[PDB]
This record gives C-alpha cells, structure tokens and sequence, in this order.
RNA sequence: UUCCCC
RNA sequence: GGGAAUGGGAUUUUAAAAUCCC
RNA sequence: UUCCCC
RNA sequence: GGGAAUGGGAUUUUAAAAUCCC
C-alpha cells in the first residue's frame, strides 16, 4: 500500500537530519564529512530563456542557471520537520527556484547556504548586482 | 531504479504532486513527466487541500560524522554501560481509511515498568509545511492484539508523552550512569518511535552543570543532564543495541523462556522490554565473571568493601579463637590471602572453575551437597561470598541477598541480580533453603589487642577486657560504633551473615 | 435439535454403518432405516475394515446415584478443602487426515508448575472393539498457539503421562489433603482430557492402611491413597469446580489480570493453571478471616502457636523491663488481652475493628505510616501479626513472611499468601522496605523464677540472675533449650522479628 | 464437522459409565436410583418366524421376541470402552440380538444380566428348553 | 447476532 | 477444531401471527 | 474480518 | 439500505508462492 517517494541513495542523509536538533548544521556537516548531496530532486525542461529570478511561480531559468521545483529543494520538506520559520511555513514550496549550472549538483544546500537579494529578487553573488 | 520504503506516501489519492510541491521526483504526477525530466503545464493549477500521510518507516542510521556520536554501539561498549540498559519495546497501531501503508505507536513500554498510550499521530505533507497532527488508526487483526483495543481510547498527547518519558529516564538513571542505552529486539518499529521524542547532534554539556547533555528543550533551546532536566521534552543522543542482530533466531518470548521462568505475559510493551533486557544481560554476564571490566565508583561502594573486609576479619578471627578448628577450608577463594595469618590453623584454597594459573597452588572444587558434603567433615568451612545448593554444618557464610535492590545491584536474569562493584558479578537466586544447618550470625565485637588508650559504652555485646569494669574506654567505646556502623552498612547492602549453629560468644569470653 | 456432540463420529466415509454394527439409531446407514426401524439387507455386506473416530466431546457429570460421590462440588466444600486445590489445563491439537470433528489432550498443565506433552491418542471404532490409538492431528490454526508448533513431535505415550501424573498429584498432595481439587476455568475440555486418567466409582480405602483411596491401579484391581500409589496410573474419585460459573465476562486473562501482577504468560497450560488457581483463590479468600470455617491439622500447627506465645509473652516481658516506658501501644491485639498481665505499665489498646471483643476499649486505628506519624510519639508500641505499610522507630514487630511456603503457608494471590494454621489468613505480600526503622531482634532468654538443681548450659544469651554466678542450674538449664526450640520453630514457620534500634541485653543484665 | 451419533437423553448414563471403573455395575446401581435406561438403540423389522436363538446372523426372532442389532445392545459399545471378554472381541457386534418383548425396553440391561445356553443357543431362563 | 474454549 | 445463547409482559385475531410497552 | 452511515 | 479497509520488512524458489521477523 501507499506509493515510494524516495530512493535508497538518499536513505542516510534523510535520516540523519531528520533527527537532529540543527538540520541545516546536521546537512552542511555531513557534505563536509565526504558526503554525498541529496538527489532526485525536481528539475525542469525549459527554454532557458527565463529572466533569471531566483524565486518565481514559473520556470524562468537564465542561460547560466537550471530551473527546479521548490519543495524539492527545501531541506525541511525533503526531510518532513519543522520549517525553521517563526510561522512555520516554506517561501520555497509552490514555486520554482533557478540554482545556478555550477551548483545545480546540490541545489538543497544551495538553498540553505545562500539568500535573496530584496531589491532584484537575485541570488546574492549570483547574479545580483546592487553594489 | 529501486525505492526505498522511507517517507512513503501513504495518501489514498490516486494521482500525484504537481512539479511545484512534489517533494521528489517519483512524487510528481505523470502528467508532467516527460524524457526524464518535468514541465510547466500552464493550464493546470496545483492542489491546495491536500493532507498525505508520511510512512516513519525504514529509519538507517549508519551515518558517519566527525562531531556527532552514532547512536548503535557495539555489544562490548555496551557491556560496559549496562548500568545504562533500559529495554524497550513498542505496540503499533494501523493507519486507516485515509491513509494506508504505515503504523503509528500507541503504546510504548519500558524495562522499568511503565507503559504510556499516546494517541495515534503521524506527520502528513500539507502544501505549506509538514503538519504533527493527529490521524485515522485501528488496532492490528489478530487474537493477540485485542487487548490493544481499549487502548486507543486512552491515549495522550504526544507532547505529553515525550515529557513522561524524560521524567521516568531522569528518575531511573540520574543515580546510575551519564547516559541511557535502549535494548531492543527489533529496531525498525523502535526508531519509528524514536522520531517521536528523540534528537541526535553534537556532544553537549548541561546548563547547569558540568556533565554530560542528555535532554533537551525546545522551549528554551537548552540542555541537561539527568539531575536538571526538569521540564525538558527531548532525549539527546541516546545509545541502543539490537539483541536481535546477536544471532538469535524465533521471537522474543521463545529465546527468552531457554534461560529465565520469572518474566512472560507477551505483546505488552513493559513485559516484552524486561524480557529483553533479560535476554541481554543473561547473553552478557551470565556465563562468567569477567575481572577485565571495571566500573564507575558511583557511591558508597568503598565503604561497602571496606565493612566487609572488616566483619570478615572479626568474624573469623572470632570463630577461630572460640572453637580452634583444626583447618580451615576458604572454599571459593583463587588467592592464598589469610584475612587472620597469626591463627593456628592450617589453611586449603579452592576454585570453583579452573583459573588460568596452572600451579598447584590450589584445588578444583565444583561444590555440591549431594557430591560434596563429608569431604570436609572436620574443620570449619570459609563460604565467602561462594553459592551453593546446600552448606555443611560446620559453616561461616556470606551471601548476597538478590532481592535486596539498589544502585550497586541491579535486576538479572531467572529470578537473579546482577551485583556492580567494581565488577559486575551475577548472582543467583536467593533462597533460604540453603541454610538448614546454620543459624544467623548475631551482631558481636571482639577485642584482642593490647588496651593502652564520649559516652560511656553500656552494650554487652563488646567482648573486650574493658567491658568487665565500670565503663569501656574510649578507644574501644569509638571502635565499636565503628564496627556497628559497618556492620548495619554490611547488612543494608543485602549481604546475609550465617554461621554453625554450635557457634557461641561465651567461649570467647574465657579467653581474658 | 434432538443431537449432542458426545460419541459424535468424526470419520470421512460418507456411509454409515451396517445395521448389525453400528452402535445407535443414527449411526446406521440411510439405506436399512424403513419406517423407522430397520430391515436387514442381504445386497450390503458389513464393513470389516473400517476405521472410525469417535469424539469424546461433551461429557456430562451431572449423574445422582446413590453410592457413588459427586465430582463437581459446591464452593463451600472447595472452601473447606483449599488444601486440596490443584489448577488444570490442557491446551488441544485438531484431529486433520482420516477424521475432522473433534479435539486431542496435547499439553496438560498444572498449578505446580509442570507441563506433561502427550502422543495425540484416540479412541477409534473398529468392527470388533473400540482402539485406543494414536490419530493424526495438527496445531490450532492461530498465532496464540503457535508455540504448540514443536511439541506434536515432543509427545510421550499416555502410559507414561497419567502415570507421571499420578505421581505429581501424590508428592504434591500427601502432607496437605486426602483428596485432589481440579481448579478448572472451563470444563468441557478439561473433563475430555480427564476422561484418559481419571476413573470414578464407589467410595474406597487404600490397600495398605485406612486412608482415603486416592489411585487406582488396572495393572492389578488395587486402590491407594496419596502415600501409596507408587506404580499407580489412575486418578480415582477426584473433585472440581469450575471458576467460569462464578459469573464472569471475558476470558481468563482479562478477569485474573484485575486482581494480580505476578502471574502471566497466556496460552501455556501451566501458566493458566496457576491463573485459574490465583483468581479462585482471590474470589474466594481474599476479602476477610472467616472464622467460622475451621481446617484440620496436618503438622506442628500446635508448636507453632504455642511458640509464638511464649516468645510473644518473652519478648515483652523484656523490653518493659529494659527501659521502663511508662505507657505501651498495643496496635492490632483481636481481643483486649495484655500479653504480660504483671506489668506494672499502662496498656492502651487499638485496632480497626476487633474480633467481636466485649471490652470496648480498644480505639479505633485504620494505620497508615503517612497518616498516623504522631499517633504514638511515645512509648513502645507493639505490632504482632499486624500488617501495615511501614513501621514507626519504637516498635516491636512480628511479621509474617508470604516469601516461605511450607505446608501451612499455601501461595496466594498477587505475591500474597494463603496461611492456613487453624483458620485461613491470607496476607499480603512480604516488603522489607517497611522495616527501615527497625533492626533485627537477637536471639536470649529471661526468667527471674527461684531455681533449684548432659554438659550444663554455657551460653552468654541466658539472662538470668542464676547466670550472674559461675554456673546456672539445671531447670534453666532445660527452660532455654526449650525457650531456644520454640524460637527457632517461630522463625522456621516464617515468622520475622523486629525491635527499635536501641534495644541491647545489658540493661536486662541490670534487672537483677 | 462428522456426525452426531447419540441423543441429549442418554449424555448423563453414557458420560457416567465412561468414567466408572466396573460400567456393569455402574449402569446397574444407575437404574437403581430413578434412571432411565439407554434409548435410540437399533430394533430390527421382521416376519417373527426365526428360530429363536439369543444372537444369529441374521434376524431370527420368535414370536415373543423382537431383534436388535448387536452393537446397540452391548453397553461397552455404546460407552467406547474396554470389553472384559477375553480377548477384548465382542460377542454381540457383528451378530444380531433377541430381546423378549417385555424386556425390549431395556435391552442394555437384560444383555448385561442374562446369559446364553451354549448347547441350545439361546437365553437361560427366557425359552431355553433344556433345564 | 453474540460469547467461551482450542 | 469444539460448543452455547438470543429477556419479560399485555392485547387482539385466527397453537400461531400481529400490535404495543419494558 | 472490522468499522462508519441510514 | 449505502460504503470502506484489511500494516511493514527480509530471504528463497519458480510476477507468484513459501518461510521468517515485527
Ligand atoms: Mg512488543
Ligand atoms: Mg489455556
Ligand atoms: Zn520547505
Ligand atoms: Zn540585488
Ligand atoms: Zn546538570
Ligand atoms: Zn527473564
Ligand atoms: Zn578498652
Ligand atoms: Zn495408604
Ligand atoms: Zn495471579
Ligand atoms: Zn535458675
Ligand atoms: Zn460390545
Ligand atoms: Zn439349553
């Protein structure tokens, strides 16, 4: 009964920071201890044609970037705890997030290591330009 | 490719995510698949309703990271925390009718006795987080399980229930160890448990103290020990083992009943977690006592050995002097250490199994009433901390009485205590059906050194030059409390001194 | 429906029998019946060859006739011969190949604790005599039973079985009762198993003194009692009630489980024997002393009293002279009887409810540690055979200990015990927890009676004023040796002493 | 499953004489104290012109007499128990039985309590011509 | 329909 | 595999059925 | 085998 | 009258079956 949603090349990580107190500490830890990054994570068939924005509610990808869905690169929905939100909920869910070609190998700690620049809606260092 | 069983949908709705919310990429639907990749279909809007249940189910916890401790350890490490051992063991529920394929705990069971009921809860995907609500659960098909019937009536909340959780484990172990360690038998079900109440990470230290973190709060972002953990909801890096993976095969009941008859009543979680750790400590300490090993002095246990070495020398000394035996025989004792050496009395040293020195320094002796009661007719027989069937008549006994619990000694296995001091020695069961030739040794104090010396002493138990005066000096009179006080330390720890029953203080008396 | 399942006939063929051959009316085959009767037929020869399983389900042991003793009896009698009571169980296999429709006897469990596994055997109709003969037979299809798994191969032939259980009954039996109690739950198949080694009859006496016939032997037509039924393969007029009809809901476990902890392990018919035994035993004994209902004596009932007398009336006398308290407690006495009339101190009397004492002096006092701490702050209190949860630091306590079973001390429910010395007391379980305050009482003897003259005495216990000199007369002489066997009777039947820690021999020594 | 073989009216005599040491003299002293005696047992139909004798192969009736089959006659056959013939073979099974009329009510009994004449065949008492 | 026993 | 049980009363009509109450 | 609804 | 559901995993053999554990 019921339908699989994961593979076993991730059946380590998942559990690993499904327990811990600090998940995104618990990931940054374990990619630095020779671990592999999470995958089967989302990703889309576009033009590559898009403006470039990091979060978007359509795949907007640039040349330089790859689109992909947004639960699947949240540590706290790949992992199914508690959003570290005051109100709990994820800005990455229902959208698409565009993680640039040289990192798109992990786009969970992508996510978690990096921020949006405000003004532009960019990657800060990737692609903003502000200063 | 292959799949794993872990966080597995659960949800009875037949088709799958949309691209913006599946999770993975097995969860999005069919729809949007296309050459190993997804698309944008625009015209499709995404679910905003939709609540799917998450299987806890398949746990692996073989990470391996600088900074964070693992939480299996072997069975040799866990031999030397078995002061920690807590077994435990779970009942499951189903869930039903809006979801299927996963099983939720209802009743968690704990080697200390207690049992806690919680509601069935589970964690299902919501499209904005992941939601710890309560869900739809039967209890499972089956003759054996229809005592898990009423128990779905009288469940608490969960956050309730890792609270109870911590309170018991502080209870039971803050006197004990720095840690706890989980016996189980299957660790799948355990785990999926475990996520309700358990938190791994780092190696802490607690607020208030310097020893090891063992709880913690989320509702200050802190860490304790078992002494300050008042309050807290979470248990922080816990240890276990699985007695399964040991080589037994069957289940739990069927390996357990081969070597104890104290312990039964299957499927109740507090039942089944003291067979278990039952069936560990019978695979770890019964077969022999292992000198390699020591333990933690956690307290009073010097003393102890220091009462015991002293009631032994008196009472021997006491003995000897009284009726003059012509040998004595220190039956159980490797090492040739006279706790009298002036007595005149020659002295025989036994073991009870062959030691690895090869010298004929002393005599195999595998003592049994029925084999062995006229070799040793003459003379007094030294039974020092040595258990037998039956003792001769002509006996000085110390034995430990295993029903007597407490930090130093702990339950063990067929009705036996496993005695931690130092070492850990397994004791058999206490009866007092050994002892039908002796009587109880009465409480005495002997003096046979010189009397060269702040209440005046008024006992006539102080068999000493003094004592047929006015009052007992000083010195004698502070001795001799020192000896009742070791004496009623001795005899508090469980230790039960017998002695022949011919035995009497007044031949003492004529020695002055 | 005008049928019953007893002699039901569980072959496959789906004939019946000859007319000449088949042993009732609906046994014959349809093809003789004519007009409700039955014709001979010359065209069907009878069978000689067939084999045909015949169920022994459905007794019925409701028979009055005139010589012949009852073998289910009423609650009253069961009462009365509590001695007697054995629990009994068997657990079944299913008959499967040749024969569907009935059950086999495959484990018979007693309340002594034994499990005897048995070949399944059973009666078959052949056309010249029924056959006592081995069937094939399968587990009941259930996870409850299926530790039954190995033990269709573990059986032994019922020869050996009813002779083995014989022998049980006899050595569990022959110091308590001239007669065996079957503590059944349900009956049905406990009387199909009974029906392979019980037999019934007109009351006997044993061939070898004038006891009740208890065994009966068909090696040769010999009937014996417990003492004598060495080679004995019968069980001979036993009795029995069923606990079932005592009006209960549920099963077994679910009704034992609401009274007791101690007892467990369903679906083993030992376990369930000591079940079925522990709630007859609480339905019946565990509400209050009934002193109406007197049991016969068996052993030293009689040293027993009087030895707790004498070391009462001692112990007492002692202590009141020791230190000189001005006013006693006297806390559960039945009667308003001081144990030392001579006393010159003032007795104050209390207790919850007294055995009908026409001295209403006694205070009412339902004692508990918590609640009545300063109750009695001053002067020696006195506790005899009373049981309470913990007593205060001037006490003198006799405790009975529930841990020492012997042939007046039965086992009991929910670790309890059923003591039966002249009335049935039952008494809660034995802690020593509640003995934190006090210490152990030693071992002397006391008298201050003129006295006037084979080694004399020579001990430092006997307290007397003929002690003080060099040597002590013969009639103290006798007086501790017979003090000291009473002593140490009261302590062999389970008895425990306990007096305030400053009690000490010497201020006796200053009575003189 | 199988067949039932047995009425409720004969469940006390039939569970009473199964557990008794001597079933003769069981049965007896139950007759004795108010019981009723052993029903459904099998009764022949015939022409009542047969020789007489007390057990035939075939149904051999007198006038006076009516005829059983053998099996349902023998009080060790209905109760399953051990027979003290010799042998442990039956004489009535396998045989047909003749039970006078004013005796037919109780044809367990009258075949525990009579017996036969060897050089006539037939009852001791009830025909036999001989004494 | 419901319960007990295996 | 074995076995047991399915409450009490009133009224009406032609032992049975129906209705009503508990 | 079990439960919910009428 | 309407409707729903009957858990998880491992191993072996030829998708299915069997065995074992929970
Ligand atoms: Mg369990
Ligand atoms: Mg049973
Ligand atoms: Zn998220
Ligand atoms: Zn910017
Ligand atoms: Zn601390
Ligand atoms: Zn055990
Ligand atoms: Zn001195
Ligand atoms: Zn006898
Ligand atoms: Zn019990
Ligand atoms: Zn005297
Ligand atoms: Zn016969
Ligand atoms: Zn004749």
């Amino acid at each position: 009964a019921g339908n699989a949603t994961e593979v076993p090349a991730n059946s380590t990580v998942l559990s690993f920071c499904a327990f811990a107190v600090d998940a995104a500490k618990a990931y940054k830890d374990y990619l630095a201890s020779g671990g592999q990054p999470i995958t089967n994570c989302v990703k889309m068939l576009c033009t590559h044609t898009g403006t470039g924005q990091a979060i978007t509610v359509t795949p907007e990808a640039n040349m330089d970037q790859e689109s992909f869905g947004g639960a699947s690169c949240c540590l706290y929905c790949r992992c199914h705890i508690d959003h570290p939100n005051p109100k709990g909920f994820c800005d990455l869910k229902g959208k698409y997030v565009q993680i640039p070609t040289t990192c798109a190998n992990d786009p969970v700690g992508f996510t978690l290591k990096n921020t949006v620049c405000t003004v532009c809606g960019m990657w800060k260092g990737y692609g903003c330009s502000c200063d | 490719e292959n799949v794993t069983g872990l966080f597995k949908d659960c949800s009875k709705v037949i088709t799958g995510l949309h691209p913006t919310q599946a999770p993975t990429h097995l969860s999005v639907d069919t729809k949007f698949k296309t050459e190993g990749l997804c698309v944008d279909i625009p015209g499709i809007p995404k679910d905003m309703t939709y609540r799917r249940l998450i299987s806890m189910m398949g746990f692996k916890m073989n990470y391996q990271v600088n900074g964070y401790p693992n939480m299996f350890i072997t069975r040799e490490e866990a031999i030397r925390h078995v002061r920690a051992w807590i077994g435990f063991d779970v009942e499951g529920c189903h869930a039903t009718r809006e979801a299927v394929g996963t099983n939720l705990p209802l009743q968690l069971g704990f080697s200390t006795g207690v049992n806690l009921v919680a509601v069935p809860t589970g964690y299902v995907d919501t499209p904005n987080n992941t939601d710890f609500s309560r869900v739809s659960a039967k209890p499972p098909p089956g003759d054996q399980f229809k005592h898990l019937i009423p128990l779905m009536y009288k469940g608490l909340p969960w956050n309730v229930v890792r609270i109870k959780i911590v309170q018991m484990l502080s209870d039971t172990l803050k006197n004990l160890s720095d840690r706890v360690v989980f016996v189980l038998w299957a660790h799948g079900f355990a785990l999926t448990s475990m996520k309700y109440f358990v938190k791994i990470g780092p190696e802490r230290t607690c607020c208030l103290c310097d020893r090891r973190a063992t709880c913690f709060s989320t509702a200050s972002d802190t860490y304790a020990c078992w002494h300050h953990s008042i309050g807290f909801d979470y248990v922080y890096n816990p240890f276990m083992i699985d007695v399964q993976q040991w080589g037994f095969t069957g289940n739990l009941q069927s390996n357990h009943d081969l070597y104890c008859q104290v312990h039964g009543n299957a499927h109740v979680a507090s039942c089944d977690a003291i067979m278990t750790r039952c069936l560990a400590v019978h695979e770890c300490f019964v077969k022999r006592v292992d000198w390699t090993i020591e333990y933690p002095i956690i307290g009073d246990e010097l003393k102890i050995n220091a009462a015991c070495r002293k009631v032994q020398h008196m009472v021997v000394k006491a003995a000897l002097l009284a009726d003059k035996f012509p040998v004595l025989h220190d039956i159980g004792n490797p090492k040739a250490i006279k706790c009298v050496p002036q007595a005149d009395v020659e002295w025989k040293f036994y073991d009870a199994q062959p030691c690895s020195d090869k010298a004929y320094k002393i005599e195999e002796l595998f003592y049994s009433y029925a084999t062995h009661s006229d070799k040793f007719t003459d003379g007094v027989c030294l039974f020092w901390n040595c258990n037998v069937d039956r003792y001769p008549a002509n006996s000085i006994v110390c034995r430990f009485d295993t029903r007597v619990l407490s930090n130093l000694n702990l339950p063990g296995c067929d009705g036996g205590s496993l005695y931690v001091n130092k070492h850990a020695f397994h004791t058999p069961a206490f009866d007092k059906s050994a002892f039908v030739n002796l009587k109880q040794l009465p409480f005495f104090y002997y003096s046979d050194s010189p009397c060269e010396s702040y209440v005046p002493l008024k006992s006539a138990t102080c068999i000493t030059r003094c004592n047929l005066g006015g009052a007992v000096c000083r010195h004698h009179a502070n001795e001799y409390r020192l000896y009742l006080d070791a004496y009623n330390m001795m005899i508090s720890a469980g230790f039960s001194l017998w002695v022949y029953k011919q035995f009497d203080t007044y031949n003492l008396w004529n020695t002055f």
